[PDB]
């Protein structure tokens, strides 16, 4: 530590060079500049255009974070306006690059500081954007940071959630079985766990569509649907009472059958949830007599702990 | 405006021979099915309803009407019509009903009852008569061919004048390649009614095709059973027109020129209330082969995002409405102003002077009205006008200035400081 | 002047 | 077969619309012949369905339901009954002026099945399907969302046909103008550039399709920039549409 004081700026009076120059020595400045304990900032800017001359994934993934970390010390509005313009500039080199973690790791990058950055249509409409692309990881980002700015933004983010659930519906109603239907039923529910306040008010519509999934017959999908629909009983509370009794029943026939289904830990949450959430934690062993062995019998077969 | 005409070319129902209709083509008019009734009656209801429809615009306007029109009652109308308005427009209706589609001529079929019986009029002729400005409503099977023949024979008196046009207006129900579809779920007059009653209208045509289930339990029976004048905010109603007109002004306002909208929507009320409903009926429209044709160089405003707010408040003000009608519960206002009024805030917030200027300026124009969100609106403006000299000047262009200044006309002692710090604010 | 009713 | 049907279609044809009178009597037969007769002759039947259909359109709308079940039925991809239902949706897409959107949903996942199944080299079954995605237009307003991924994968292969390149490229331009792509913008434009530097048989082609987009997109193409030009230079590609709309979305000037 005693030499810190000098080593760091030392340090210093070469990386700034190294800043200014050279890809490599230039990632390397910003990957060492990021890690270490340094105290620039306009070079930085600019050399987030120079590590992306390079072919190397972990170079684009790690310089790309350590770009958006260092760019943010102390934030003011000079900071928000440079930030948001090499983390949009990121955002480009996303589209560049086919890369999916590389995508990731760019949106990911955005810390909650800037939310009122976000807040402005003008901005929002980037993350709208962002929900615009193939990969899983990208638009569950871009889910719970919008459904985080719907805390602030009603008249700009009202729409484009209405719009995201109802497009997702008609993909899970239209679009056939596969890994994208998966992927779908896992969208939806990003979009409930981070919009309590619009399904709140379209409970049964989602509910119905949910129910009547499981009812169809593939497992995932209906392992998706099913931690969904937990999900949607621990954000509703004693709205879904009425359909208690339905959900337990399929709830159930799932688990009389978890030799033949994935995840039956899934379904024993979700009827944990389901009773504690909506207030029926007595009345199913006298309305259901069978869940008393099950609960025990479960403890004597199942080998996993967890 | 002055006075209006209403040429009403109705061969009392009777289809024409150049075409073929399916079964459930007996289409109403003015919410009256004319084929249920005699000449007498399916004649002249018509006509009663589109007197107090377009009262229910301006009832100063001279309505004059001309029922079978056949030779000489047209050239009296438009002779009157013009020696009433020498200088300001004249507003001119078409039906296009009855015996056969109109042509680029300008022919009507009334002459004596028959197919056969029928008039060679000429646009020509009529233009000639309305030397003064103009306003066109084209509610035909054919409109879009109509207007451009009407602009063909206006743009031939400004040739033969160089060698009213260019101060015209136009607003018609198809395109010229485009007939009226045969849906049965619309009326007949399809461009007169959707200018008329936009909200129940746009309310039945988006429960009969947003095929969703947002909105449990809504019906097309309910939204012909709306009570409410448009403007008791009481009932859905008035909160609909109220909110429909504030999103339509507002997406014309960020989308429209200035000097086409500072003029269209401000100043002559039925002009702005044609074009208003006009561009709600081109969103409308435009999802079938029923492509809206318009006089004024005006960009497509349905494309922008804010009309899906729309659809909120459709969907937030619908999910009471079955009680409201059946249980007679008292409607909820909702929550549409606040939310745009904090997207205004939000626009403060950011302390940037050159992003886009608020959108919601228009909204903050329509929300002075009333105390309940103008004083909202009010302290937002005080926040807004202390920005840079910009907040101050396009104050006064969106039209905000005229309605504080009519606001500094209350006797409430206890606002008048916040409005007369803004309003010298807006006079900066 | 102003093409709404308004409370004053 | 063709001596009776064939006369009562010639008589249809003579008759035009007024056909109509003879339609209720001898339609629903028709359609019943339809799912009862050899395959052979069944396509035969659906061609003159479809004259039929061109005849008269809006007067066939209360059968319009059994003739979208019977198309789905039937729908195996076979080239010839492949051909033949695209013909049936197009003269369909004719007919219906504002109703085709009710039946659009019905073929949409008979539709995804078909791109993600053939490989062909630029059969008919894929082409000709992609026309008649183009003939669509306005109706796909609340289902691209849902089509729009195969169509990408057709061009996106490396091995793809040039046929299945130029299709679902200049299909993208086509209902470019009529359609607004500023939400699938990024699906759009960046596997088209994923293949700018593949073979030259595109060169021109998916930049003619940009073109459309970049008069959309305007500022917003402001993030494809970068994108797309780092690929087009990397071989002699130009357009002089795209150039000049790029020259005019750089200098702000767009007039």
């Amino acid at each position: 530590p005693q030499l810190k004081k000098d080593i760091q700026d030392g340090l210093l009076k070469m990386l700034s060079l190294v800043l200014m120059h050279d890809v490599g020595s230039i990632t390397l400045a910003l990957r060492t500049l990021g890690s270490f304990e340094f105290e620039l900032t306009q070079f930085v800017r600019h050399c987030a255009d120079h590590f992306l001359n390079s072919e190397h994934k972990e170079i684009r993934m790690e310089a790309a974070r350590t770009c958006s970390r260092l760019l943010t010390p102390s934030v003011s509005q000079t900071a928000v306006q440079v930030v948001a313009d090499v983390l949009s500039k990121l955002l480009v080199v996303g589209i560049t690059d086919p890369d999916p973690d590389i995508r990731y790791c760019v949106l990911a990058s955005l810390d909650e500081r800037f939310d009122a950055h976000l807040a402005q249509a003008e901005n929002l409409q980037a993350l709208f954007v962002a929900l615009n692309d193939q990969v899983f990881e990208i638009r569950e980002l871009a889910i719970c940071t919008v459904g985080r700015l719907s805390s602030m933004n009603p008249a700009f983010v009202m729409p484009f959630l209405r719009k995201m659930l109802i497009q997702i519906l008609t993909e899970l109603e239209h679009s056939g079985i596969g890994r994208i239907k998966e992927q779908s039923a896992r969208m939806l529910g990003h979009l409930v766990s981070n919009a309590p306040r619009l399904i709140r008010p379209y409970m049964e519509p989602i509910l119905k569509a949910l129910i009547l999934k499981l009812k169809d017959p593939n497992p995932g999908v209906i392992n998706n649907v099913l931690a969904t629909i937990g999900e949607l009983a621990q954000v509703s509370g004693l709205e879904m009472r009425k359909w208690v009794d339905e959900l337990f029943i399929i709830i159930m026939d799932m688990l009389q059958d978890s030799s033949l289904l994935a995840k039956r830990q899934v379904a024993l949450w979700t009827l944990g949830q389901l009773v504690a959430s909506t207030g029926y934690v007595v009345e199913p062993y006298r309305k259901y007599p069978t869940l008393l062995e099950v609960l025990l019998n479960f403890l004597k077969t199942e080998q996993n702990q967890g | 405006t002055v006075s209006v005409a209403l040429v009403l070319c109705l061969n009392v129902g009777v289809d024409p021979p150049d075409v073929v209709k399916t079964t459930p083509c007996a289409r109403l008019e003015c919410w009256i099915d004319p084929l249920s009734m005699g000449p007498q009656k399916a004649l002249e209801t018509i006509g009663a309803n589109l007197q107090k429809q377009y009262e229910n615009w301006q009832p100063r306007a001279r309505y004059k009407q001309s029922l079978d029109p056949t030779v000489d009652e047209v050239k009296k109308l438009c002779t009157s019509l013009r020696r009433n308005a020498k200088e300001e427009r004249v507003l001119f209706h078409y039906n296009g009903h009855g015996v056969p589609r109109p042509t680029v001529n300008g022919e009507v079929w009334v002459f004596n009852k028959n197919y056969t019986q029928y008039i060679p009029l000429s646009i020509y002729d009529l233009q000639t008569w309305m030397g003064s400005p103009s306003i066109f409503v084209y509610d035909c099977s054919n409109a879009g061919l109509i207007v451009k023949s009407f602009k063909q024979f206006a743009l031939q008196r400004e040739q033969e004048l160089e060698v009213s046009m260019k101060n015209c207006i136009q607003l018609a129900a198809c395109e010229a390649t485009e007939l009226l579809p045969m849906i049965p779920d619309l009326p007949a007059d399809l461009f007169t009614s959707c200018l008329t009653t936009p909200i129940k209208i746009a309310l039945r045509w988006f429960c009969m095709q947003k095929c969703v289930s947002l909105v449990p339990g809504v019906t097309l029976d309910l939204i012909e059973k709306i009570p409410g004048r448009l403007n008791d905010r009481r009932t859905p109603l008035g909160e609909l027109n109220w909110i429909f007109t504030a999103i339509t002004d507002t997406i014309a306002w960020n989308v429209l020129p200035r000097d086409l909208f500072q003029k269209l929507f401000r100043q002559d009320l039925l002009v702005a209330s044609l074009f208003r409903n006009f561009l709600l009926a081109e969103r409308i429209m435009r999802s079938y082969n029923c492509t809206p044709v318009s006089s004024p160089r005006l960009p497509p405003t349905y494309m922008h995002a804010m009309w899906q707010a729309w659809d909120l408040a459709v969907d937030i003000c619908l999910s009471q409405l079955p009680t409201i009608i059946e249980e007679g519960t008292a409607f909820r206002h909702s929550p549409f102003f606040a939310e745009q009024l904090t997207a205004f805030q939000v626009w403060l917030t950011m302390g940037v002077e050159n992003r886009n200027p608020p959108e919601q300026l228009p909204i903050v124009l329509q929300v002075l009205l009333s105390q309940v969100h103008r004083l909202r609106a009010l302290d937002l403006l005080g926040r807004f006008l202390d920005l840079g000299p910009w907040a101050v000047s396009l104050a006064l262009s969106v039209g905000i200035f005229p309605y504080v200044l009519k606001l500094l006309q209350s006797s409430a002692r206890e606002l008048r400081p916040l409005l007369v710090f803004i309003w010298a604010k807006i006079l900066a | 002047e102003s093409q709404f009713e308004m409370d004053i | 077969h063709t001596m009776v049907v064939q006369a009562i279609t010639f008589i249809f044809k003579s008759l035009g619309l007024k056909c109509v009178q003879f339609l209720p009597q001898v339609m629903p037969t028709f359609l019943n012949v339809i799912r009862v007769c050899d395959g052979a002759i069944r396509e035969f039947l659906f061609q003159q369905l479809g004259m039929l259909v061109s005849f008269v359109k809006s007067h066939i709308r209360p059968y319009m339901d059994e003739i979208v079940t019977l198309m789905r039925e039937f729908w195996v991809m076979n080239t010839s009954i492949q051909s033949t239902i695209i013909l049936l949706i197009e003269q369909i897409v004719v007919a219906l002026g504002g109703e085709f959107k009710l039946y659009l949903p019905q073929l949409i996942p008979h539709m995804l099945r078909v791109f993600m199944h053939d490989n062909s080299p630029g059969r008919i079954v894929s082409i000709k399907l992609l026309a008649a995605i183009q003939l669509f237009g306005a109706n796909l307003d609340d289902y691209l969302h849902l089509l729009l991924p195969p169509i990408v994968k057709l061009f996106d292969a490396p091995e793809a046909p040039l046929p299945s390149r130029k299709a679902a490229l200049e299909t993208v331009d086509r209902l470019t103008e009529s359609l607004d792509f500023t939400d699938y913008a990024s699906r759009i434009i960046h596997p088209i550039v994923r293949t700018l530097d593949q073979s030259p048989e595109l060169r021109s082609t998916a930049m003619d399709t940009l073109s459309s987009l970049v008069f959309q997109l305007g500022k917003k193409y402001q993030i494809f920039i970068p994108m797309v030009n780092k690929v087009l230079v990397r071989h002699r590609i130009n357009h002089q549409r795209y150039d000049v709309l790029i020259c005019r979305i750089v200098k702000g000037y767009t007039l």
